[PDB]
C-alpha cells in the first residue's frame, strides 16, 4: 500500500436507498414494466442488497 | 417416480421448459432468457429423473453426453466430438 | 368447456372422497346437460338444487354466465341438421319466447 | 363536410321528434 | 411543450363555446412570450387572422373573446431578448470551458445537449438537430440517443409534420441498440398512430396505438388523457366488434379510465352501442362524439366525414349480415335515422364495394348476399397485380 506500488485507495460506493433506485431505473429502461410503479417504493423495500 | 422435490421441481420447470415452449414472450418483455442451468449436488437421487421427465414431456430429444469421456488423451477425437454433439 | 375431466374427477374416490351434498350433484348434472347441449336439463337441475347451491355468490355468477353460453350452444345444435326452418318452431323447442331467441340467434 | 353532418343531424332530429 | 402546442391548435380550431378560446388564448399568451418561441406565435397569428373568435387586435372587429391580445407584438422583443441574452451568454462561456479542458466524454455531451434545449426553444430545426447529433456520433452511453429522440418529438408537434418526423423517428429508433425502454416506446407508439391515420390505411395505426403500456402521463410527449382517448376512439372506428368485446372494453386500463370520465363517449356510449348492435342509438351518439372529442383533437379533425361514413357503414353492415329479407320501410321509419338520409347514404355506400346490400329504394325492400364471393377476390387480386406491375416499368424507365 506504500506509495509507489499502490498510490491510490478508492472506496467503492456502499449502497444507499437513493443509489439503489437509480440503478434500478437504468435496468428498467430496457424492458416492459408498468409506469404505475414507484422506484422509491422498491428501493426503500430493499436494504442489504447490492447492485 | 420421485416426490417431495417441490422447490427444485418448480425451479427446473421455469428454467428449462418455458424458453423452448415460449421463446417469444422473453424477447417481448425485453429481459434475458435463461440459457444455461447448473444442477449441483449428487446426481442420481431423483435429480436425473426430473431431467429425463421434462425431456420426454416436452417431446425433446434426450442426449446424454459424457463430459468425462471427451477425456481423450490427444488432439484426435475429443475436441471434435464436442462439434458434432 | 372441458366435460371429460368433470367426469374423471367423479369416477375415482381419491378425487371425490366421501363427499356428496346437493351442490356437488348439481355440477355433475350441469356437466351432462352441457355435453348434450340442452338448456332444458340445465334448468331442471338448476331449480331443484338451487338454494344450497347458489347460496354462495361465486358459484351463482358462473351459472349465470354458463346459462347464456349454453343457450347459444343449444340454438346452434338445433339448427345443425340445417336451416330453412321457422323461427316459431325453434322458439317452442328451446323453451323460450320469440324475442330473446331472435336477438341471441343474431349474436351467434 | 362539416356542414353536411349538421344538415343531416337536423334532418334526423326533425324525424326523431315525429318518431 | 405539448400543452402549448395543443392549445394553439385548440385556439385556432374554435368557433364554439366562449371559455375554450378564452382560456386557450391566455395560456398561449403566458407561455409563448416567456419562451423564446417567436416563429409559432407568428404562425398562430397568421393562421388565426380573419377568423371568428379573434383575440388579435390590430384592425379586427370579429372578436368574441374577452382577451384582446394574441397578435404578434413588440413587447415580445424585450421578454424574449433579455432571456436570449442571458441564455446565450451563460452557454457560450460554458461550452468554451468544458471543451478546452477535455474532462470526460460525457461533460462534452452535456455541453451540446444545452444547445439543443436553446435551439428547439427559439424554434430552429436544422441547428437543433445537428448540434445534438454530435452527441450520437460521440456515442459512449445510450443517453446520446435519448436526447436525439426527445428533440424530434418537441419540434414535431409544433410544426405538425409527419414526414421528416417519421424519418428521424425510424432512424433513431432502429439505429444501434433498440430496446423495450419505456418512453422511447410511448413516443414511438403515439407518433406511428398519428401518421398512419394520416395515410388512411388506418389498420396499421390501430395495431400499435390502441395498445398501450403507459398508465400514467409522458407529460410533453403527450398527456395521459390525450393518448388514452385517442386509442379508444381509433379502437372504435377501425376494429371489428369481435375485437371490441375482446380488447376495447375489457382491457384493465380502460376500466380505471371509464371510472371518472365517460364524456369520451367511446369508452362507454359508442362501445356499448356497438356491442348491443343498435342503430337507433348509434347515430345520435356519433355526432355528439364528433363535436366533443374529434374536432378539439389535433389528429382526428383531419379525417372528418371518412371517420363518419365508414362507421355508419360498419353499423349498417353488422345489421345487413344478420338479416336477409329486410324491411327498409320499417328501418327507415324507426331506427333513428330519416328516410331520405337512409336511402341515399346506403346507395352512397354500395358501389364502392362497402356493402353487398341488394336494394330497392322505393319498393321498400332490401335483401342480403354474401360479403365475399369468388368474384370479389378476383377483382381485388387484379387490382394489386397492376399496382405491382406499374412500379417495375418505372424501375426500367430510369435504370436502363
Amino acid at each position: 500500500l506504500r506509495p509507489g506500488r499502490i498510490d491510490r485507495k478508492i472506496e467503492f460506493p456502499p449502497p444507499s436507498v437513493a443509489a439503489r433506485a437509480e440503478i434500478l431505473r437504468i435496468h428498467s429502461r430496457k424492458m416492459n414494466l408498468t409506469r404505475g410503479i414507484n422506484l422509491r417504493k422498491v428501493a426503500e423495500k430493499m436494504n442489504g442488497c447490492s447492485g | 417416480d420421485v416426490g417431495g422435490l417441490d422447490m427444485q421441481k418448480q425451479e427446473i420447470r421455469e428454467a428449462v421448459e418455458l424458453p423452448l415452449v415460449q421463446a417469444d414472450l422473453y424477447e417481448q418483455i425485453g429481459i434475458d432468457p435463461p440459457r444455461g442451468v447448473l444442477l449441483y449436488g449428487p446426481p442420481g437421487t431423483g435429480k436425473t429423473m426430473l431431467v429425463k421427465a421434462v425431456a420426454n414431456s416436452t417431446k425433446a430429444a434426450f442426449i446424454r453426453v459424457n463430459g468425462s469421456e471427451f477425456v481423450h488423451k490427444y488432439l484426435g477425437e475429443g475436441p471434435r466430438m464436442v462439434r458434432d454433439v | 368447456n372441458l366435460i371429460d375431466d368433470v367426469k374423471n374427477i367423479l369416477n375415482a374416490k381419491y378425487t371425490k372422497e366421501t363427499y356428496q351434498s346437493r351442490g356437488i350433484d348439481a355440477m355433475k348434472a350441469v356437466a351432462e346437460a352441457y355435453n348434450n347441449r340442452s338448456l332444458l336439463d340445465f334448468n331442471t337441475a338448476l331449480k331443484q338444487y338451487e338454494k344450497e347451491l347458489m347460496g354462495d355468490e361465486l358459484t351463482r355468477s358462473h351459472f349465470n354466465a354458463l346459462y347464456d353460453t349454453l343457450l347459444e350452444s343449444n340454438l346452434c345444435k338445433i339448427i345443425e341438421p340445417f336451416e330453412c326452418v321457422e323461427i316459431s318452431h325453434i322458439s317452442k323447442i328451446i323453451g323460450l319466447d320469440t324475442q330473446q331467441v331472435e336477438g341471441k340467434l343474431s349474436q351467434m | 363536410d362539416d356542414f353536411t353532418n349538421e344538415l343531416k343531424a337536423e334532418l334526423d332530429r326533425y324525424k326523431r321528434e315525429n318518431q | 411543450n405539448y400543452e402549448v402546442s395543443e392549445k394553439a391548435f385548440l385556439l385556432t380550431q374554435s368557433k364554439v363555446s366562449i371559455e375554450q378560446r378564452k382560456e386557450a388564448a391566455e395560456f398561449v399568451l403566458a407561455k409563448i412570450k416567456e419562451e423564446e418561441m417567436a416563429p409559432y406565435y407568428k404562425y398562430l397569428c397568421e393562421e388565426y387572422l380573419v377568423n371568428n373568435g379573434q383575440s388579435d387586435l390590430e384592425h379586427d372587429e370579429k372578436s368574441d373573446s374577452l382577451n384582446e391580445w394574441i397578435k404578434f407584438d413588440q413587447e415580445l422583443y424585450n421578454e424574449l431578448c433579455k432571456k436570449n441574452e442571458s441564455k446565450i451568454k451563460e452557454l457560450n462561456e460554458k461550452i468554451q470551458k468544458l471543451e478546452e479542458d477535455d474532462e470526460g466524454e460525457l461533460e462534452q455531451a452535456q455541453a451540446w445537449i444545452n444547445l439543443g434545449e436553446y435551439y428547439a426553444q427559439i424554434g430552429d430545426k436544422d441547428n437543433a438537430e445537428k448540434t445534438l447529433g454530435k452527441s450520437l456520433s460521440k456515442a459512449i452511453s445510450t443517453g446520446a440517443k435519448i436526447d436525439v429522440m426527445l428533440t424530434i418529438a418537441r419540434l414535431g408537434f409544433f410544426y405538425n409534420d409527419q414526414l421528416y418526423v417519421k424519418e428521424k423517428l425510424e432512424a433513431v429508433n432502429s439505429m444501434i441498440e433498440k430496446g423495450g425502454d419505456w418512453e422511447r416506446r410511448n413516443r414511438y407508439k403515439t407518433y406511428y398512430g398519428i401518421h398512419c391515420l394520416a395515410v388512411r390505411n388506418f389498420k396499421e395505426a390501430a395495431k400499435l396505438l390502441v395498445d398501450s403500456l403507459a398508465t400514467f402521463t409522458s407529460i410533453e410527449l403527450t398527456s395521459y388523457e390525450s393518448i388514452a382517448t385517442y386509442a379508444s376512439v381509433t379502437g372504435l372506428f377501425t376494429l371489428e366488434r369481435t375485437d371490441l368485446k375482446s380488447k376495447v372494453i375489457d382491457s384493465p386500463e380502460l376500466l380505471s379510465l371509464i371510472s371518472t370520465t365517460a364524456a369520451l363517449q367511446s369508452i362507454s356510449s359508442l362501445t356499448i352501442s356497438l356491442y348491443a348492435s343498435d342503430y337507433a342509438s348509434y347515430f345520435p351518439y356519433l355526432l355528439e362524439t364528433y363535436a366533443n372529442v374529434l374536432i378539439p383533437c389535433k389528429y382526428l379533425n383531419r379525417h372528418a366525414d371518412f371517420f363518419v361514413r365508414e362507421m355508419r357503414r360498419k353499423v349498417y353492415a353488422q345489421l345487413l349480415e344478420s338479416y336477409k329479407t329486410l324491411s327498409l320501410k320499417s328501418m327507415a321509419s324507426a331506427f333513428g335515422v330519416s328516410v331520405a338520409f337512409l336511402d341515399n347514404d346506403l346507395g352512397k355506400f354500395i358501389p364502392n364495394k362497402q356493402l353487398n346490400c341488394v336494394i330497392d329504394r322505393v319498393n321498400g325492400i332490401v335483401e342480403t348476399n354474401r360479403p365475399d364471393n369468388k368474384n370479389a377476390q378476383y377483382h381485388l387480386l387484379v387490382k394489386q397485380g397492376d399496382g405491382l406491375l406499374t412500379k417495375l416499368q418505372k424501375y426500367g424507365a430510369a435504370v436502363r
